[PDB]
């Protein structure tokens, strides 16, 4: 029910210090979320606790606020066929679903929590006033990179929420934190009137659906089934990431058959194995296994193919589902 | 890892090596079709995002007076000269004496009956002995690490 | 088993997350996991090569 | 045009009537707390707030918390509403729990040093006020594994 | 602390600047502050120092770990250490830039580092990464990764021996020169 403070102004000197309590209507078990309206001027401990201690550092006014949430069980709709993929970062780790947000765990958290700033983006009124609004951004693959965070195929919606699907569409994050993750995801940043920028390209390509993505050595290489593409990160500038086609018959099979083993990558294109360390690539079953290999996985479920680099033993294998399965089975059997 | 996950088909996981809450020791963050759950060989959690069904905000406003010219201030007297038994009074201001007030204190407080009395407002008076010798008048704030010297 | 043959220096093992409600090792012991569908039970037997 | 909202809508028989045009008046009750006033727009995420402290009189004073429950070795924050800047505490008890008013002198810190009771309180001069406090154990309740162990 | 002994000095003493950040008041009135800073390791290259697993504390001293933090100080002189450490200078209104990059990898840790031929080469027991030193200038390192697999055992399993290191990757023993590794064993 309606929620109130006997505290709701207070004078304060730099270096003194000051302690607020939360406390409801009811007597139930809430969430509780702190906030504060102009970053900085004050120091924060135990967020999540009904009583913050807060601490003088600069000058100027503030208000502060106290948001409580009565949290409740919710299941998702994660399918076989749209597991999970569990990105790292700062020791954060992600969810990433479809159907679903990221939902990235904190570092100093013990619960999962959407994104933050996912689905923000600046709007500029009549003459020239900022705002921002979140709209519903739906992804099928996160990862990190260069302090980064990246998405492939964002159904990215907007007012008139008829969603329209842009499955070349890939966006990137600024850069992480102290043990936390990425704050911004807004391409149009900076149009409030110098570093930290996220922007997308929309690249041009053949079947699309932008599956799939890694790097390596500081090169992104993204794999979109045909017409892969290579990934050049500047220090800072307009353009800070110029992305480069690299072959036109190339191209990944499924969204994690692919994994670095020696600064080069052991992707599959569709007909065989390729092992390419930049610009040049090369055939690991040019013909000895191909026609088996291709035989076995285009039976059953070859979509169902995941790859692992059993580095304690020098050996890269491809899983696949075997050849006698149910077409609806995304269980791997053989290797 | 526990008797529980013998009845769980996972989807996808990752060895998660720290946390703030958990101690020196790895974990796993584990996914199935609807959860997501987490182990560490001693019991297991469902750490899925819940959702907030009601919420409320709370108004809090706070003030936080200038901090500018409460640092060190300035004197116009550095020093000042006087006779072996002359009580001349004191004339100086912090930096724009504004927000905070001062201690005077002087060491060896033996060169007068009453060497420097508690200022009245601000400022207090000075005074003098039949001797000679160097000392410091050292302007203390209240508590923060302000330090002068005359 | 007193000791187990290592293939790293933190003894780190790697898991599966399997169909057959529960999580595997993939590179131990002899022995092979074959699931049948006629009684829907596991079945586990010495690991066949060839 | 805006809509002028109040929470706790008690402090007086009509705390705050619709605006004719623009505005609305205020009134008050015989009664001390804190409160918000916030001045919400029609339907838009515009959503003010005004913070306002009834004295309880002319000089009156009355604290936030009124009941804390420390554990030892902790701290906590107490915060007082007067009209004259001058704000001497007077802590029965002294030498069991300790306190520092800040500059202003409307707000001090506590500082728990060992189990016991106690009743800090200000003294504005005219008014005065009370806030008890309970130091608790770092400690509730502790087990163990087995009670049957046979050996 | 680090606990640093000068070379004209005979006992030893912290290290200067340690905790040391710049802090501007309210009209922007800057001044400088202590914290409690501690470290896990510490080595020289470039004429700086760096820092590794930092547990950079604050005012409300609720340490938070920073497991990816690396600082370094400005440049030498004669015949003693370097003198700041704070990343917030230059805010008081041309060159001994202070700063860090908080990397993003796995399994954390940032437990050793160790320098060849200009190139840092940082190891986390997984991502490696490179450090690539410019003269002057806003990003005076840029950190590239490196690789996916490789990492550094233990915080001293590595040693220059002929332009490239001789690393343990948790797995073997691995040569690298730069760009490319094998395996010794």
């Amino acid at each position: 029910s309606s929620v109130t403070l006997d505290i709701v102004s207070a004078s304060l000197d730099v270096g003194e210090e000051i302690v607020i309590t939360a406390t409801a209507s009811p007597e139930g078990e809430y969430s509780y979320q702190w906030s504060v309206d102009k970053t900085g001027y004050v120091s924060t401990t135990s967020v999540t606790g009904k009583s913050i201690k807060l601490v003088a550092l600069r000058k100027g006014e503030i208000n502060v606020t106290c948001t409580v949430s009565q949290m409740t069980q919710k299941d998702y709709d994660a399918f076989d066929d749209y597991p999970w993929y569990h990105a790292v970062i700062s020791n954060c780790a992600v969810a990433t679903t479809h159907y679903e947000t990221p939902q990235v765990k904190e570092f100093e958290s013990e619960y999962f929590v959407d994104l933050p700033g996912w689905g923000e983006q600046t709007v500029v009124d009549n003459d020239g006033n900022p705002s921002v609004k979140k709209f519903n951004w739906k992804c099928e693959r996160v990862r990190s990179f260069n302090n980064r965070l990246f998405a492939l195929n964002m159904r990215e919606a907007n007012a008139s929420g008829v969603t329209t699907n842009y499955p070349l569409r890939l966006r990137w994050s600024n850069f992480a934190n102290e043990n936390k993750a990425p704050t911004l995801w807004d391409d149009f940043a900076y149009d409030r009137v110098e570093n930290g920028y996220a922007g997308y390209i929309d690249l041009a390509d053949s079947n699309g659906s932008l599956i799939d993505i890694l790097p390596l050595k500081d090169y992104l290489f993204v794999y979109t089934e045909f017409e892969t593409y290579i990934g050049s990160p500047t220090n800072n500038t307009y353009q800070p990431l110029m992305f480069k086609k690299l072959f036109n018959d190339s191209g990944i099979l499924a969204p994690e058959c692919v994994v670095e083993v020696e600064g080069s990558h052991f992707v599959v294109t569709q007909n065989d194995v390729i092992l390419h360390n930049g610009a040049t690539k090369k055939s690991i079953a040019s013909n000895r296994v191909k026609n088996m290999l291709i035989n076995e996985v285009c039976l059953v479920n070859p979509l169902a193919t995941r790859v692992h680099l059993h580095q304690d033993k020098k050996e890269v294998w491809v899983l696949y589902v075997g050849p006698g399965e149910p077409k609806e089975s995304f269980a791997c059997t053989k290797a | 890892y526990v008797d529980e996950d013998k009845d769980l088909t996972p989807l996808s996981f990752v060895s998660m090596p720290f946390d703030y809450y958990s101690a020196g020791n790895s974990f796993l963050v584990v996914g199935t079709n609807k959860k997501l759950y987490k182990l560490t060989d001693e019991s297991l959690t469902d750490i899925s995002r819940k959702v907030a069904t009601v919420t409320k905000k709370a108004s809090a406003s706070i003030k936080i007076y200038p901090v500018v010219s409460q640092i060190v201030p300035k004197e116009s007297t550095i020093s000042m000269n006087f006779n072996q038994t002359k009580n001349l009074e004191v004339s100086l201001l912090p930096a724009d004496a504004n927000n905070t007030n001062l201690i005077w204190e002087v060491s060896n407080s033996s060169y007068g009956s009453i060497t420097v009395d508690p200022s009245d407002s601000k400022l207090a008076t000075l005074t003098s002995f039949e001797k000679e010798g160097n000392l410091v008048v050292t302007i203390s704030t209240a508590n923060e690490s302000v330090v002068a010297q005359i | 088993v007193w000791r187990k043959d290592a293939t790293n220096f933190r003894q780190r093992v790697t898991i599966v997350g399997s169909f057959l409600k529960g999580f595997y090792q993939v590179d131990v012991g002899a022995l092979d996991y074959f699931y049948d569908r006629l009684n829907d039970v596991v079945i586990e037997k010495p690991l066949e090569m060839r | 045009n805006l809509i002028w909202e109040v929470s706790n809508s008690s402090y007086g028989s009509i705390t705050v009537d619709p605006s004719d045009s623009k505005l609305a008046t205020l009134t008050s009750f015989e009664k001390e707390g804190n409160l918000v006033v916030t001045i919400s727009t029609a339907n838009e995420s515009v959503v003010a707030q005004i913070a306002v402290n009834i004295i309880d009189g002319d000089s009156g004073i009355f604290l936030s918390q009124d009941t804390v429950t420390i554990r030892k070795g902790g701290t906590t924050t107490l915060t007082a509403v007067t009209g004259k800047t001058p704000v001497t505490w007077s802590s029965n008890n002294a030498s069991i729990v300790s306190v520092t008013p800040n500059a202003n002198s409307l707000t001090a810190v506590i500082t728990a040093n060992g189990e016991g009771n106690v009743t800090i309180t200000a003294d504005n001069g005219t008014k005065t006020a009370s806030c008890e406090i309970v130091s608790i154990p770092q400690i509730d309740s502790i087990s163990l594994s087995q009670s049957d162990v046979t050996v």
